[PDB]
């Protein structure tokens, strides 16, 4: 019932004891030796179909009735069944057949997987990329600040920043190319932005040119370009979008009421302008957080909806393949405060004083304060003149994070079921908040206050990660250390839900144990194919 | 208690066990087989280790 | 509804005391009518940052213009 | 079982090496005919019984 | 019949069952028709062929499995009975014990 | 004709017992049977606190 | 849109009508092509008779 | 200390002791430290993380009781051994939990 | 009073084998290896693996 | 029986010789009350350490502060 992500995420850790696993969990676990041996019947009685993963319920009410739910893709096969070099090799397969040449080089990927690991990662380009939140006009504004941070974090050590959201590495490829960055480090950017287009040749490729009805049939072929998927984060206003083009009927679940009609729009959504035409509701907006309830608010503010044009391909390439293989799937889901966040900026001493010129070093001048610290952890030196810069995206900037879940119904090959639940499938989507490497300890000192944790998604929950970001889930994952692994993980109800996903517990374990090198790249893709029977045909072809 | 019913378990050694103790062995003293309801092969040779 | 990330830690009274601007008159419209002097010290110091950031936001604008030519025609002569 | 392939190169050998062909390569298999009936397969002009 | 790709080689070098398991229902008690079935479908216990496994593909010998429903004379029933099927006779669960 | 594999999965029946993880037995027979090895382990048998 | 006052696109041949070079030149094409994803395939690319 | 003697000889020093090796991680990740010898420390700590990691595959999902029995597949990850060196009262946590 | 080889959890043939192993990684894992406990529990699980 | 390391080489009688300081009242208190040369020199050396490292913690701490931003405001007038 309350919007707040913040008691949604404490209060299911808060308290924890004996924590129950999944089936799907238990499956990807045993080899093929263990999985058919007569000590494991009672894994193997469920089983009885290829596609359709069962469970049985409570026996609450009435002798429990087995519920079946398809399996959207070829990765959400049991590992026992589909050992993990099975689907390598079946991906080398698809790579020969499309033609798809890659763009990347393998020293790119150990540079992105390397930024994965750093505790030393600093949390000041953090928070800038909280700021912008993925749009142009919010970005322009700060690339000289931005300009700094590739510069000091590239030169200090061989790893790239931002490469976090898919945004920002959207625009630096777009922007800052010329001389904001070193050369030797935009290069990295452009190649990255390059394999997610060679990528999209090859599954366009893999879909036949001939089409069913007035639509193209690569939404039933592969998972990717099926339009009804969507990215984790989000910026823009893809739901309004998403129920004008969805011929399944598309429910989307805001807090306790979700709106599946257009004309619902105005209620529901609001609208965000470009910072010139919202300049007269500036006083309006702020005075909305200290008189507004933000709890049991059941509104969504966003952007208006820009048409890239892709089909949004490329960010849900980059969000569900690349990013999960190039960093073993170690990322969490993270929301921040952002009015305590500017508070740190704004009431800064030195940014404060009229006195003080545009450009100076902030760090000569600065208070002991969170952001000071911050600062000499990240040791990055900015000018007088950035902060301010920075504090100017306030009057955009969003109050609170929200958490939002999609329903939607499978393709109409896929829909066939006793049950009216059953052909309906869910995804769970973060509204304004961001995707989160590992966090340092001394990190999480004075940073704690701005961000918390959130286990969005299998690829993006870990108790790698979420431990460090969340003390709660650190003594939950103490107390139980079998919970590390990302596949007996514990979500709240409230937010994950492993059955009714579009991935599975499998494909979630295939990134894990998954090598850095380019072939899992490939390998990763041609898991996403829809075990349909149109998708059948499409791989007979190749 | 515990730890012994895990071992009996994951071994094995109540449905494929070849003595099948119920309260007829203990209470009663008897020693029956396990079903095996056929065989292909013929007669199962143990092997001791 | 429960509780909300703790506050960062910031010196008291930073804004006022510390230093002297236009600002701070355009901000002693506010009252504080109901709250606790408490809150109502957490409450002040939110306002300030919305001045700030309007302050900034300005004078950010006022940079996009560019140049004057005619300005260029003159001097430059 | 019937004679089957998964490479025709496997089945090359096959023919021209009963006795020591490999029924197991690194990604290919070859499983030989078993049945009352023994055909004569005559690839080529080589005959295998 | 569809099987995991897995599935050992090992046993399709050799005659026997498509499905995973040996239905065999001769070495069976001759009138008990719960001990025949337990040869057929039970797989608390390994098949008699192989005993380190219960079953080679676990889509066909399970009572329920896709191999099931396509091949039993049970749920085949609206099919028209024109043509003859080669895999009708080690699925038909009737037929099974009819030995 | 058929190839089987005798792999460690097989041989917990007997070797997961606690036939096997007990020094019961074997020191019964040792200090039953005459006189042991007459050479001797004075050093460091146990910890001798201070 | 720097180059919008100055330039616009012609797909007139088979190699150079290029559906990834038409949609960042011509936004009509672009449009075009988000309605039909497969046509970005050079061969089967839809250039003005 | 680092800088000095990772620049007069081509070794690295506080190598001795464990919480040392944590601390440097930690902090230190701004260049005090030079940035050659910094990746050190760190591989020498990011590789404790996978011989863990990998010591959690090996001791499977399920549980005895309400632990884990990765306590009684390896000796590293049973809570009753315990490092030679203590600094902090590792003791008493050692008498609750046991 | 600080040592007692007999009552201790690594004994001495962990010290023959670090006293002559290589540095390289390959004797990382081999002492990591070497810390199983030699139980029913520990044999449940390597078999698994 | 007892034993320690040997005593490491310091030149004796460092504070009441080389320097004059802050800290020789505070010294001069320690009396010796039947008590042996070496012992009260050995006692006295420890006591002028002591009160060095109290000293220097102190000053730590002291130091540890930072900047304010009143007096920066008024040197930046």
């Amino acid at each position: 019932n309350h919007m707040n992500v913040l008691v949604i995420v404490d209060e299911f850790y808060d308290n924890k004891y004996a924590a129950p696993v999944t089936d799907i969990a238990l499956k990807c676990g045993l080899p093929t030796e263990d999985f058919l041996h007569p000590s494991n019947y009672d894994l193997l009685r469920l089983e009885l179909h290829p596609l359709y993963d069962i469970y049985i319920g409570r026996d609450a009410g009435e002798r429990a009735r087995h519920r079946a739910v398809h399996r959207l893709m070829v990765g959400n096969l049991p590992t026992p069944l589909a050992p993990a070099a099975f689907q390598e090799a079946r991906g080398q397969q698809f790579e020969t057949a499309t033609s798809l040449a890659h763009v990347v080089d393998q020293a790119v990927i150990e540079t992105v997987q390397d930024t994965a690991y750093d505790t030393a990662y600093p949390a000041f380009f953090y928070v800038v990329e909280a700021m912008i939140h993925g749009f142009e006009e919010k970005f322009v504004m700060n690339v000289p600040l931005v300009s700094l941070c590739i510069n000091t974090y590239w030169e200090r050590s061989g790893r790239l920043a931002f490469v976090n959201s898919f945004s920002m590495i959207k625009f630096i490829c777009r922007h800052l190319g010329n001389n904001a960055i070193s050369k030797e480090a935009y290069s990295m950017y452009r190649k990255i932005y390059g394999e997610l287009i060679a990528l999209e040749q090859a599954l366009m490729r893999l879909a036949g040119s001939d089409v069913v009805g007035d639509e193209s049939v690569g939404q039933y072929v592969c998972a990717l370009l099926d339009p009804n998927l969507l990215p984790p984060v989000a910026y823009t206003d893809i739901f309004t979008h998403l129920l004008t083009v969805s011929d399944r009927a598309p429910q989307i679940i805001i807090g306790n009421e979700v709106y599946a009609d257009t004309l619902a729009a105005p209620q529901f959504i609001e609208r965000v302008g470009n910072m010139d035409e919202m300049a007269a509701q500036f006083v309006a907006l702020y005075g909305y957080r200290v008189n507004g309830d933000h709890d049991h608010d059941f509104r969504l503010h966003l952007g208006p909806y820009v048409d890239e044009g892709h089909a949004d391909v490329l960010e849900k390439i980059f969000y569900y393949v690349f990013l999960p293989t190039c960093t073993n799937a170690h990322m969490c889901g993270l929301g921040v405060d952002f009015q305590h966040v500017a508070q740190t900026l704004a009431y800064n001493g030195p940014a404060f004083s009229h006195h003080f010129t545009r450009d100076e070093d902030i760090l000569d001048n600065l208070e002991n304060g969170t952001l000071r610290d911050l600062l000499e952890i990240s040791d990055l030196r900015p000018t007088v003149g950035m902060i301010r810069d920075l504090s100017a995206s306030f009057m955009t900037c969003p109050t609170f994070t929200r958490a939002v879940r999609v329903s939607v119904d499978n393709d109409v090959t896929q829909q066939l079921a006793p049950n009216p639940a059953d052909k309906r499938t869910e995804q769970t989507v973060l509204v304004n908040g961001l995707v989160a490497f590992a966090f340092s300890e001394r990190t999480r000192a004075v940073t704690q206050c701005l961000f918390h944790a959130i286990p969005f998604h299998m690829f993006y929950g870990d108790p790698r990660v979420a431990a460090t970001m969340h003390q709660d889930v650190a003594t939950f994952v103490m107390r139980n250390p079998q919970q590390r692994a990302v596949e007996a993980f514990n979500r709240p109800e409230q937010l994950f839900a492993e059955y009714r996903e579009w991935h599975r517990s499998p494909m979630g374990k295939y990134a894990a144990e998954c090598l850095p090198s380019l072939v899992s790249i490939s390998g990763m893709t041609a898991m996403h194919i829809k075990m349909s029977p149109m998708a059948y045909i499409a791989q007979a072809k190749l | 208690q515990q730890v012994n019913d895990y071992i009996k378990a994951k071994v094995g050694a109540q449905r494929n066990g070849t003595l099948l103790r119920d309260p007829r062995t203990y209470l009663a003293g008897m020693t029956n087989v396990n079903g095996a309801p056929g065989l292909c092969h013929g007669q199962q040779a143990t092997c001791e280790i | 509804m429960a509780r909300r990330l703790p506050k960062p830690t910031l010196q008291g009274r930073l804004e006022a005391d510390f230093p002297d601007s236009p600002l701070l008159p355009k901000f002693q419209e506010l009252n504080q009518n109901n709250l606790p002097n408490d809150v109502f010290r957490e409450a002040q110091r939110s306002y300030l940052v919305f001045l700030t950031s309007q302050f900034c936001y300005e004078e950010y604008v006022q940079r996009t213009f560019g140049v004057p030519r005619r300005q260029r025609a003159i001097d430059k002569r | 079982p019937a004679l089957s392939a998964s490479s025709r190169a496997l089945i090359d050998e096959f023919m021209s090496v009963k006795q020591t062909h490999a029924p197991i390569h690194y990604g290919h298999y070859i499983i030989e005919e078993v049945a009352p009936v023994r055909r004569i397969l005559k690839f080529g002009n080589k005959v295998v019984f | 019949i569809v099987t995991p790709v897995t599935a050992d080689v090992a046993y399709f070098q050799k005659s026997n069952s498509p499905r995973g398991r040996a239905a065999c229902v001769v070495s069976c008690e001759n009138y008990n028709q719960e001990v025949a079935e337990g040869l057929i479908y039970d797989h608390s216990r390994p098949d008699a062929a192989y005993e380190y496994r219960s079953t080679v593909n676990p889509w066909a010998s399970q009572l329920g499995s896709l191999g099931d429903i396509m091949y039993n004379s049970s749920y085949r029933q609206t099919a028209v009975p024109g043509l003859y099927s080669p895999c009708r006779a080690f699925f038909n669960k009737e037929e099974l014990l009819r030995n | 004709n058929l190839l089987l594999a005798f792999n460690l999965q097989n041989a917990l029946k007997v070797l997961c017992h606690p036939r096997l993880h007990t020094p019961a037995h074997t020191l019964n027979s040792l200090n039953a049977a005459p006189a042991p090895r007459d050479r001797r382990e004075t050093y460091s048998l146990q910890h001798r606190r201070p």
